[PDB]
DNA sequence: GGATCCGCGGCAGATCTGGCCTG
DNA sequence: GGCCAGATCTGCCGCGGATCC
């Protein structure tokens, strides 16, 4: 038995559904025979490791609209791409507390880019910050982060979230290139325009 | 509940009608004490 | 018609010396394994019935057996002998040998015995059996036009199994032959069902009918050549007179499925007094009847309807466990026959 | 061997096992006491209101509730089932017609099983649940009717 | 290549059933003559012997996923509307969004009063591309109508998810 | 074993809501056309038993539906059956699931008497074998096999025989493998199941009766093959194996089918359905249930009496009839409705 | 269509097949076009040169001191798939019954004949049937005509 | 007294209803 | 859904009893 999130959801051509999911002991590929996405589920595995039993623990109702949807599976990629099993304790709960945040707050933005600068930072790709951001370091190329976003980045990056959402109260762009220069490119990278 | 689940484990020791038994001897106060006197007897 | 008196020796286990009936409705009354069967069927066979192994009806340990008859009909009382042994039959009208087929011109005797349930209970082959004798007992050509179709059946079929030949006459030959079968079982049963009607509505309450069903009802010909791909697949004809169903109807369902016990046998006797009935119309004076074990499986008002209808016959005999009240009676005890 | 007889009397009598299957259960269970043992000692481990069977004369669910909404169930399953769904804060046939006073509105929460569709037209504010598609899986792993009715209560959005 | 082909179709049979197609080569021959003769409507896109179907050759019109979801639909008898075929849905994950569906082919057959079925998947995708098209529907002036959420028939509560349940209570209707 | 409640819902002709037999002889009273054998007929088939009236032929005239229900408590416990009788075919709910018929076949069950034993006991050789066939069968499933086994190997021979030449021996082999085997279990049967007869009708009657099995090949089916080659090669079939048995019902040393009367048969057949019932009722242990349509119709005064004797000491029977036995309960049927007085 | 037709009667005609499920069959290969000619190509191994199997290229994996006799290559694939023992191996051309019309000459029994060298011990599994037993029988008699040990399973 | 024929019990082969297992 | 078990139905062959010359 194990608890994690769905993130992945690969229809399969025989019927069947191919599954991706992270646990706090390290991200996963599984299969089930003929559990909604981005639901954190209880669930058994059988070995791809093939599902067995599956538990509902909880349903974020307000993803379904658009950008918000958008934002969250690009939250959920960044998490299954940085979701290494020495990581998978840290980002699990960083994952859980970012998609509460894009689920309650007014602006999903604000808690998507907290949560994903902190799965950045625990991943180990941790960027350069010692007024443009270029692959994870300052300079004089890259985005125009500006003093107040290099403040702002500083104090999410060393503060707790409690003190760093006041500061953040442009860095995704940033962070998009940071985990670009670091993973490569992304798939759902198309959506948005 | 707690009672529930230690009886369908018992009764699996499918889970269909372990559980059907189980609700039924919950629902059935007297034929589970008349089954657990059995059992003792 | 009556018949006066009755004689017999080593038949069965009878131990009598003469039997004289009374004119008019009469019974009998005898306990298990007495001897009331036998005496009917001894009764039914010196007037020249049908029948039981013609070896067994000798008494145990004999090889000879007399029976002997004298009816007084209308025009003139004559007497009837037989002999039964190893040999055979021999049967001598008023002191001369003569064949059976002479006897067949004379009235005789009607037998109503628990048998007649299996021709309503029965299969689709021992229905269309009962239909065929029945109606072979009234006239003479019906027997030879089965024969006749019997025979070119068996060779059409024997030819068109093994291999393959030219079929144009044996095809002609049934249907002259089926055509003409058809023909007069329609007219036959066109008469004998309103009797029928009457008499089970004397009887009883409900409704009692007739239904025939006939594959060929515009002509064999045609039948033949409309299934001719399926008849030379399978290798048997498939159509025919030899196919026909007779059904049973009690109030428009039938009688195999849904009666019980009391109403087949109500059907059955209803059967057997139309037949009675219509021999007696044809030859010129009703023959006699008689009835074995008449009221086990009938209730009060069944019995009462059925002795009711039995009161008006010129003669009939009858035959059970109880006596029927109001009626002369004679009792049957190890084989002898005694009367007040 | 007088003492099996009851046992699997009391095992019989229970839906879903035959006299056969009671002999074969106690059988297994005559040498294997260790399990017998263990079952016997895990074993340890309705109010006129609501119609809830619950510890005590009143329910959990008497026992931050509203009289407002009441819903009639067919079986106590679904009412643990709905209790793991905790969708409704209102409290939970022949006598729902004596029972009308104090209800304002009146919540149908029994299955759409044939005799409740017959309870339905014999009882005929008073709401109902809709008739309409799952959520989930693939559209051509569905019913006919299903796809009829959906068509038909086809709502506007 | 044949254990395959033979596995690709919706085990023991497959096996018994290929050796005896190469045991029984007329049979594959007619199957290959078959599939050359085999080898979407403009419009519709349900069957067709060549170009346009018996029946193009319209108030309605009804949404769908995909041709077997058409086929389904039309099965059920309750739908004598036009269809407009998409080339599936969109996914951020598989990089499919505006720039990879037919919404410039959708657009010249839509007109001002007009209905347009929501026959989408059930999923998170599914509404999301639901929302999406209705959206740009009441953008471009057409209604917007979606089928009924709620319970399937022959359904028993204690098996059934959550969502559907709170679905079924939320879009209650009067009797 | 004891029966406890019968309820049933369009049923033939019958219309009523439940019941109740007593502990001990019973009795039915009615008329013609009531339901006596409509109510022992789904008795019979409610608790197990097979009924030779066709299924589709057993609900109203109108409706398309049956549905019966019996609650039966034995030694072990109680315990509640159920048939739904429709369109598609029976379906069986034991306590509440699904059950496949061939379980039941374990239970007590119940035995019944009708006058299609006296049609079998006056009838051709067939028949006669027919009727000890499934009586054996209803004591072992080896024996059916082993005739299923037979069965095929005799049309192989058969169908090899018919025409052309081949192997032979192999299929001579194959039917001696079987033919012994049936012979043996045939001896052994008929040895075990004839004093309990013979005991069974010296209480009913004062003549003798017994039983008689003839055989074709009593040594061995391969010697008796292999002296009637010219036989076979003139006619062309198989002459010899179990398949041609003979079995033969003696009163006082003579056939029953020959000379003997209503009311001997009748007692024969009665005889041969009770011990049925007892070797039945010494095999599993717990005597099954007793049903008797028409007990005292073609008998006289004595045999009726010593019928009436006989049934008395029974745990539970069932009679019906035209007429109330003196001394016993006797219900009414009336158009379809029972009520105990 | 007509060609829709056609396909759903080769599906039903060919074994192990179902109405419904050909017409399902054909509905989804309507659905799927380019699995259409995936088949066609995977459609397009002969008698083996001295056992007559079916062989993935020259000799069949039998040959390549123990013999079995089998009727078909199914039971033939399902005896090697548990691998219980390694030997040469030998298919039939079926059962033998009369009923149809195959008699010892329908059958591969002359080519058994050739072989014989070399062989200290055969097993004949054959099926359960009656028709399996006849055949067996035979085999067994012809076997001891000629001469050799020969056992059965169980 | 021999011989052809007519009718019926007995048996094998083909059809058909209702229950079952595998999936 | 698909294959088998077991009862019912149809036609052919050898045997017994009536008739003829
Ligand atoms: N060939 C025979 N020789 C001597 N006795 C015989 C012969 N055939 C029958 N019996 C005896 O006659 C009895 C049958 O007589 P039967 O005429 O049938 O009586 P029944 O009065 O009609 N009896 P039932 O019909 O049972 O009420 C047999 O049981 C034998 O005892
Ligand atoms: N399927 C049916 N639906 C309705 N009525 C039926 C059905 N089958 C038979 N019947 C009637 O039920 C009656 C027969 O019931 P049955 O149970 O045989 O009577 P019984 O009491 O045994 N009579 P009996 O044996 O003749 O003295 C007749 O009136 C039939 O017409
Ligand atoms: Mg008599
Ligand atoms: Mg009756
Ligand atoms: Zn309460
Ligand atoms: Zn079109
Ligand atoms: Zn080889």
């Amino acid at each position: 038995l194990e608890e994690g999130i769905v993130v992945g959801r690969k229809p399969l051509p025989q019927g069947d559904l191919l599954l991706r999911l992270v646990t706090p002991r390290g991200s996963l590929e599984a299969v089930v025979r003929k559990l909604s996405l981005f639901h954190h589920v209880r669930f058994q595995l059988y070995a791809l490791p093939t599902l067995t039993q599956a538990e509902l623990l909880g349903r974020l109702h307000g993803l379904e609209a658009p950008r918000r949807f958008l934002l969250a599976a690009f939250l959920a990629e960044l998490a299954y791409r940085l979701a290494s099993p020495e990581a998978a304790p840290r980002i699990y709960p960083l994952l859980v507390s970012g998609l509460r945040g894009i689920a309650k707050h007014e602006d999903p933005l604000l808690p998507l880019v907290w949560a994903g600068w902190r799965v950045a930072k625990a991943g180990g790709i941790g960027p350069n910050l010692e007024l443009r951001l270029k692959r994870g370091r300052l300079g004089e190329e890259g985005v125009y982060l500006g003093r107040e976003g290099v403040e702002a980045l500083k104090a999410t990056l060393r503060l707790p979230g409690a003190q760093a959402l006041p500061h953040l109260e442009r860095l995704f762009l940033a962070l998009k290139a940071h985990a670009e220069e670091a993973l490569g490119p992304l798939r759902s990278a198309e959506a948005i325009g | 509940p707690e009672s529930l689940l230690k009886l369908t484990r018992a009764l699996s020791r499918g889970p269909k009608t372990a559980q059907r038994l189980a609700l039924h001897l919950a629902f059935h106060k007297e034929e589970a004490e008349a089954l657990a006197e059995a059992l003792e007897g | 018609m009556r018949l006066l008196l009755f004689r017999q020796r080593n038949f069965r286990n009878l131990a009598l010396e003469a039997y004289r009936p009374p004119p008019g409705l009469s019974a009998l009354v005898g306990a298990n394994a007495q001897g009331k069967t036998s005496l009917l069927l001894g009764i039914h066979l010196a007037l020249g019935g049908e029948v039981l192994g013609l070896a067994d009806l000798v008494r145990f340990g004999e090889e000879e057996a007399w029976l002997h008859a004298e009816v007084e009909t209308e025009l003139g009382a004559y007497r009837l002998e037989h002999r039964l042994g190893p040999g055979g039959r021999e049967v001598l009208l008023n002191g001369k040998r003569v064949s059976l087929r002479t006897l067949w011109e004379l009235p005789g005797s009607v037998l109503v015995s628990p048998l007649d349930l299996e021709a309503v209970l029965g299969p689709k082959e021992e229905r269309r059996a009962y239909l065929d004798r029945l109606i072979a007992r009234f006239s003479r050509r019906y027997a030879a036009l089965l024969s006749a179709y019997e025979k070119a059946l068996r060779q059409r079929n024997a030819l068109l199994k093994a291999g393959g030949e030219g079929l144009s006459a044996w095809d002609r030959e049934l249907a002259r032959y089926g055509d003409e079968i058809v023909a007069l079982r329609r007219r036959f049963l066109r008469r004998f069902a309103p009797i029928l009607r009457e008499v089970h509505a004397a009887l009883a309450a409900k409704e009692a009918g007739l239904r025939l069903e006939e594959t060929a009802g515009e002509g064999v010909l045609r039948a033949l050549e409309a299934s001719r791909a399926e008849e030379r697949e399978r290798g048997q004809t498939l159509v025919g007179p030899h196919r026909d169903d007779l059904v049973f109807l009690l109030e428009g369902r039938p009688a195999h499925r849904f009666a019980s016990r009391g109403e087949a046998k109500t059907l059955a006797l209803a059967l057997r007094l139309a037949e009675h009935r219509l021999l007696g119309e044809h030859h010129g004076e009703p023959p006699l009847l008689l009835v074995d074990e008449w009221g086990e499986e009938l209730d009060e008002a069944r019995r009462r309807a059925v002795l009711a209808y039995a009161q008006a016959l010129p003669q009939a005999i009858l035959a059970g466990l109880e006596a029927p009240p109001g009626v002369p009676v004679c009792s049957v005890v190890r084989g002898v026959v005694l009367c007040p | 061997p007088e003492s099996l007889l009851k046992l699997t009397r009391a095992l019989s009598r229970l839906p879903g096992i035959g006299p056969k299957t009671a002999q074969r259960l106690a059988l297994h269970l005559a040498f294997h006491k260790e399990e017998a043992e263990a079952l016997a000692e895990a074993l340890e481990g309705a109010c006129r209101e609501c119609g809830n069977l619950a510890e005590g004369e009143l329910c959990p669910i008497c026992q931050d509730r509203d009289r407002s909404l009441l819903a009639v169930v067919e079986s106590v399953a679904d009412l643990y089932a709905l209790e793991r769904s905790g969708e409704f804060r209102g409290l939970y046939l022949e006598g729902l017609f004596r029972r009308l006073e104090g209800v304002e509105e009146v919540v149908l929460a029994t299955s759409m099983t044939v005799e409740g569709e017959a309870t339905a037209l014999y009882l005929a504010r008073v709401t109902r649940p809709a008739y309409g598609l799952p959520v989930g899986g693939s559209l051509e792993y569905a019913d006919e009717v299903t796809l009829g009715r959906a068509l038909e209560g086809r709502r506007p959005v």
